[PDB]
RNA sequence: GUCAGGUAGAGAAUACUAAGGCGUACGAGUGAACUAUGGUUAAGGAACUCGGCAAAAUGCCCCCGUAACUUCGGGAGAAG
RNA sequence: AAUUCCUUGUCGGGUAAGUUCCGACCUGCACGAAUGGCGUAACGACUUCUCAACUGUCUCAACCAUAGACUCGGCGAAAU
RNA sequence: ACCUCGAUGUCGGCUCGUCGCAUCCUGGGGCUGGAGCAGGUCCCAAGGGUUGGGCUGUUCGCCCAUUAAAGCGGCACGCGAGCUGGGUUUAGAACGUCGUGAGACAGUUCGGUCUCUAUCCGCCGCGCGCGUCAGAAGCUUGAGGAAACCUGUCCCUAGUACGAGAGGACCGGGACGGACGAACCUCUGGUAUACCAGUUGUCCCACCAGGGGCACGGCUGGAUAGCCACGUUCGGACAGGAUAACCGCUGAAAGCAUCUAAGCGGGAAACCUCUUCCAAGACCAGGCUUCUCACCCUCUAGGAGGGAUAAGGCCCCCCGCAGACCACGGGAUUGAUAGACCAGACCUGGAAGCCUAGUAAUAGGUGCAGGGAACUGGCACUAACCGGCCGAAAACUUA
């Protein structure tokens, strides 16, 4: 359940180590953002000499959350590390390669690129 | 919070009459040949003699 | 042994267990106890469970009885004298009666006894 | 038109749809119901049908209810409810002594259940109306869970009759509308209402045809 | 007695192989990737099993790419078609939650030899 | 002001206990809200607040290793 | 600037966001050399900011045991 | 300065709301220097919503993400017998200035007790007594009140209408979103003070083993039941009647004209039904049914009084997810209402003993073993008892 002022790892090759969610989108006032939800964050720590650096506000899709997420068939999914992937302007993974797994919930729409880039699920 | 005015005699007695008691129901019991009144709650104990009768 | 579902009988926790243990001991020792209504009510199932353990007592049950009762003589008599005396009764060995209240605190008083038949 | 029957809330369970989707349902024992009385416009002034539910021995039934059931021509029951229809043309479909069962509802339909919600006793404002608790630190002087202010300084005088305050919640009649009837088992006269209906287990409830989606 | 047994047994699932928490197991789950009913394999260790009759569930933990994933499934769910237990587990607890902080040599569990 | 037992513990602190002294003076029940002391908690982890205010966090014995500065003692039990 | 009313003076750093904080510019209403001018190694239950952990302060509230509140028996005030 | 200095506690922040539209949006309409999207202006419309953070006490204001919106005001610049004390406005001390001085500076800076057991009205819920012309028991129409009224993304129409191009529709439908509220434990989690297992210190049951008290339930791994949300469903309607702005139809006064003077229409989240709840103390005290529908005594028969009864109710008692008490619901020997016992589901992890391998801790068969409270079905083994109290008709007029 990612919300405002929540730190979370980045799964990409953009240098950003961990970002900090600012506010959730897709609603007037959304408290939490589960798997497949886009949010705005700011790079708090990145690899020296990377594309993005500390202080650059960007957008990222919430994937690989920690809290349990229920499916339509009664199953549940939960990871051990709150992560996300920095998305491009409209809809695209900012980067070239993903490292950690991704939740199948991303398959809703417009995330086929991320689903194919993620080497799992 | 303190009483501003003096409660009237009627306003006092109307509620003071509520501070009453309810008499308990009695039951006739034959013990040692004599009949005596004991509530139904202690009726069972009256037969065995676990209820002192002054 | 059902939870009291509310404020315990004897002050705070860790005391109701000892109270029930002492009450069951006194009951199994004397054959009749006179206590408060709620105390006897809470003791009824405790005493019945102890009596069932005694009935089933062949081994490993003396330990279950001793982990709750401390009087060795009381445990011995409960295991020997009572023993199979209730081997035919399929439960309900403790009879509860209500008596007149005592002075001072108007606490409903009850009396527990062991059915003899 | 507006079908209806009385049942009992047994418990909630899960079922699986044809597409491998989980569905939480509630089992309602819509047992047989006897039609006792038919209130018409000329007799009372409205179209309604009285249904009975629950088994009861003839010893416990009361003499007035016993005489009423005798005049109706059926045996006594525990609970008695009444369903108010919309017209005499619809109320004419029911007759005294008729027996209704769970066959009156088909799979996939929508119903509106009515029951008596559970009782929570004297619950505070935070539990009654979802009030927002105050600060638990920074000097809170015994205001952790009370609402606090109540109205205007000196203009209103009264406290605007109808304010949300502490009291006894629950234990009132509630109606959950637009519940999907998953399945109807005729062998046992049971319905699988999609969702959670009000009322405790083993409590009487009234299922009726939906109004907004009937 | 499970009063609602007369409604649960109608949908209960048979051919459920015996399994306990701590035993290595792989489950085959049906998925639809763009109108294509395929079978995905998920291999791991059963960390718990909450008994609820028809609602009985079981969770499996798997380490992949240095990241742990806990997947919970209902035992009698229809989306499953195979639950193969590869090696039994010799554990003491009933809900192996403590495995959420072990890695590799520490996360290993014994087997019933 | 004087007696200073034992068990772990560096210890007259801490937990229990030997002899000794007490259950001390209103009591019995009731899962109401609420008042005050503790226990627990999925996710965020100071985002509440003027203010990390209160709780929590590091906390003990043996070792590797400890910066800027400095009046050369210290910082230092630094940190890890 | 515990000194500046104009002032949230201007630049750089910190946070995505800083009337707070640090250095500099000097336009010193109304700093200034024993009512001392420039800080200090160590230090302060003196004030402020930031940094890693941490937690119910908060999102967001939820339950458990105690003494009251609640019922019973006895005693039995109060300010107005 | 007209009550108030023999006391009306002053600014912000938290909880709590109430009311107006000079309306931020949602809704409708007129004019546009309105080709369309996107805009400017006006009229009606308050049913609903009107975010989270950094600065500074702050109100206010700036900035960061959004959002159809981050609206203006009254209610002692709402709310301290609800809270906070950050500042203002006590007592201490310092900076700069003022005065030879004690001291002062709507200049600054560090700190600086927030009292009261609710008397009456007001409010949230629950009882007692009586009335509804005999005592009651069931099912209900219902005046009159309470509850909700939010809204965004994408996909067809249609890359069509429009438009040189860029750009880009109204209307009509479909799918999916955020918030609020109701229900529930079915899934996931939080709580489990008589539940299971590991363990440090200590004492004890003579001693080993096995157990018990204390140190937060001593600490954790959990933990079925009730409750809860972080979990699952459900409400926002559709439709009908009359309207504000507006658009109109036939039409004179005034041979034409005109939405009006006589009439007839469309017209919005506004108004009333329509969705949920309460409601016959609604004193017009309601309506449809059923049971009892009969016994004595005194006053001097005018009426009244007492006693005893039928249905019914209540008292005592075992209990509930019903509950502060009260009250509600089930039962009471013609009974599974509760306690116990058996069995099932479920929780916990492999119990005491024997034997084996190991000098040793420890592991292995007896063992899905032992233990357990809420969930369920049987079983009268135990308690609902040989038991007590209230409780039923003046009469008269018209048809
Ligand atoms: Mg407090
Ligand atoms: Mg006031
Ligand atoms: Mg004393
Ligand atoms: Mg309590
Ligand atoms: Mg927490
Ligand atoms: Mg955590
Ligand atoms: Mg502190
Ligand atoms: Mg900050
Ligand atoms: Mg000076
Ligand atoms: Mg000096
Ligand atoms: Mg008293
Ligand atoms: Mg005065
Ligand atoms: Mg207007
Ligand atoms: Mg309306
Ligand atoms: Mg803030
Ligand atoms: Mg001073």
């Amino acid at each position: 359940m990612i919300q405002q002022e929540s730190r979370l790892k980045v799964a990409d090759n953009t240098g950003a180590k961990e970002i900090l969610c600012i506010r959730v989108l897709g609603g007037s006032s959304r408290r939490y953002a589960g798997i497949g939800d886009v949010i705005v964050a700011t790079v708090k720590d990145a690899i020296p000499g990377g594309n993005v650096k500390r202080g650059d506000v960007v957008k990222a899709v919430v994937v690989r959350t920690v809290k349990e997420r229920r499916r339509a068939d009664g199953s549940y999914i939960k990871f051990d590390e709150n992560a996300a992937v920095i998305i491009k302007n409209d809809n695209d993974p900012r980067g070239t390669r993903i490292f950690g797994p991704v939740g199948r919930e991303l398959r809703e729409k417009k995330f086929m690129k991320i689903v194919s880039l993620a080497p799992e699920v | 919070a303190v009483p501003k005015r003096r409660m009237s005699r009627a306003n006092t007695r109307s509620r003071r009459a509520q501070w009453k008691a309810e008499a308990p129901g009695l039951v006739t019991v034959s013990v040692a040949g004599q009949q005596r009144k004991v509530p139904r709650r202690l009726l069972k104990a009256a037969r065995l003699g676990l209820v002192d009768l002054d | 042994p059902k939870p009291t579902k509310g404020p315990r009988l004897g002050g705070s926790s860790s005391h109701q267990s000892a109270l029930l243990a002492n009450l069951a001991t006194s009951l199994f020792e004397h054959g009749r106890i006179k206590t408060t209504e709620p105390k006897a009510r809470a003791l009824r199932p405790y005493a019945e469970k102890l009596i069932t353990h005694a009935k089933k007592g062949a081994l490993h049950n003396r330990r279950e009885v001793m982990k709750k009762i401390r009087d060795k003589d009381v445990v011995h008599t409960l295991f020997a004298e009572i023993g199979p005396f209730y081997a035919d009764r399929n439960g309900g060995y403790t009879r509860i009666i209500k008596v007149e209240n005592r002075k001072g605190d108007n606490a409903p008083m009850a009396v527990i006894e062991l059915v003899r038949e | 038109a507006r079908k209806g029957i009385l049942g009992t809330k047994l418990g909630m369970t899960q079922v699986f749809d044809e597409n491998n989707k989980v569905v939480p349902v509630t089992v309602v024992k819509a047992g047989p119901n006897v039609v006792t009385r038919i209130r018409t416009t000329e007799r009372d002034g409205y179209s309604a049908v009285q249904l009975a539910y629950g088994e009861i021995s003839p010893r416990k039934v009361i003499k007035p209810v016993a005489g009423q059931f005798a005049a109706a021509g059926v045996n006594p029951r525990r609970h008695v409810a009444e369903l108010r229809l919309d017209d005499e043309a619809a109320v004419a479909e029911y007759e005294v002594g008729q027996e209704l069962t769970a066959e009156i509802f088909s799979d996939g339909a929508y119903v509106d259940v009515t029951g008596t919600s559970k009782g929570k006793g004297f619950a505070g404002t935070m539990k009654r109306h979802g009030f927002r608790g105050q600060g638990a630190a920074h000097g809170a002087q015994a205001v952790h869970r009370r609402p606090g202010s109540i109205g205007g300084c000196a203009t209103p005088g009264r406290v605007f009759k109808g304010t949300r305050m502490s009291g006894r919640m629950g234990n009132d009649r509630v109606t959950t509308q637009n519940l999907k009837v998953h399945k109807v088992d005729a062998e046992n006269g049971v319905l699988l209402i999609k969702g959670a209906i009000p009322g405790r287990n083993g409590g009487l409830v009234v299922v009726r045809s939906a109004i907004k989606r009937g | 007695m499970n009063t609602l047994d007369f409604v649960d047994q109608a949908s209960l699932r048979d051919d459920i192989p015996t399994f306990s928490p701590g035993d290595t197991v792989n489950v085959h789950v049906k998925v639809i990737e763009g109108s294509k009913e395929r079978i995905q394999v998920f291999k791991g260790v059963v960390i718990r099993r909450q008994g609820g009759g028809i609602s009985e569930t079981f969770t499996v933990r798997k380490e992949s790419y240095g990241v742990g994933v806990e997947r919970t499934f209902p035992v009698h769910s229809p989306n499953i078609d195979h639950i193969d237990v590869l090696t039994r587990g010799d554990v003491r607890r009933a809900k192996l939650y403590y495995l959420r902080e072990l890695r590799g040599k520490k996360a290993k569990i014994k087997e019933k030899r």
